[PDB]
């Protein structure tokens, strides 16, 4: 099966992501950075 | 609280932050992961291999097919052979086998002629059992592809390729089934578990 | 006898007949198949499956 799937042309279009995943990973990156900033502020307040 | 959230999200965003759309390495790594997932899910439903057992349904291909091999015996007994027409044709067979002679012992060709007529009937339930099993397999393949939703054009192709293969194997499977019945007509072995001596 | 022997060779030489010294597509599918073989073989040796 793996060799048959790979041999089909246009591998760049066979594995294209759906628009939902582009949204999911973009949001998780923003959430990840925001959490770090928030945890930084708490560290600088406890002091 | 914030520390726990970072730990949960970190394992995935580690990859998302390096995303580039022009990355053949990601596409091929994704391809190998989807194919390995499908082959593990497929074997799970049919063979029962793995530690992820569905305790709500019947396993699908594994136990639907396992029962097709126990509905099939039912198909082999719905024959309804008419006893009266047997006893008539047995009588005419004996007289015609003896022919011009009065006959001294019961003929064998009468026994062979009757059996060959009944054995020819089995062809129907055998070609049903094949169609039933093909249909069940196509079902289980369609369940296994439900996990590739995040990749369109890969759920279609993997369905098409595995589906086409299962269908093309129908011809060769039926030919062997037909042949195994001809083998039964070709020679009458009476030295088996039978009324020897009687 | 000759026909039986030739069947054991066709499966493999179909790859050699189109061999090129520089074929990234050939190498890529060779890598993936070998990675998949290793993972399946390893799990089989320790788990005891198959």
């Amino acid at each position: 099966l793996l060799a048959n799937l790979y041999s089909c042309g246009d591998q760049n279009t066979l594995m294209e992501e759906s628009a939902e995943q582009a949204q999911r990973r973009d949001e998780m990156l923003r959430m990840y950075h925001a959490l770090k900033e928030a945890l930084s502020i708490i560290g600088n307040i406890n002091t | 609280k914030l520390q726990s959230q970072l730990l949960s999200i970190e394992k995935e965003v580690e990859e998302y932050k390096n995303f580039r759309p022009d990355d053949p390495a990601r596409k091929t790594k994704a391809l190998l992961q989807m194919v390995q997932q499908f082959a593990v899910d497929f074997e799970k439903r049919i063979e029962g291999s793995g530690d992820q057992i569905d305790t709500y349904e019947l396993s699908g291909g594994a136990r639907i097919n396992r029962i097709f091999h126990e509905r099939f015996p039912f198909e082999l007994v719905k024959m309804e052979f008419d006893e009266k027409e047997l006893r008539r044709e047995i009588s005419y067979a004996i007289k015609n086998i003896h022919g011009i002679r009065t006959g001294l012992f019961t003929p064998d060709m009468a026994f062979e002629t009757i059996v060959k007529k009944q054995v020819k009937k089995i062809r129907e339930p055998c070609l049903k059992c094949v169609d039933m099993v093909i249909s069940e397999l196509i079902s289980t393949v369609r369940q296994c592809t439900k996990k590739l939703q995040q990749y369109p054009r890969l759920r279609e192709e993997m369905e098409r390729i595995v589906t086409t293969h299962i269908r093309e194997r129908e011809g060769r499977t039926k030919e062997q089934v037909m042949l195994l019945i001809d083998i039964e007509l070709a020679y009458m072995n009476t030295n088996h578990e039978d009324f020897i001596g009687f």
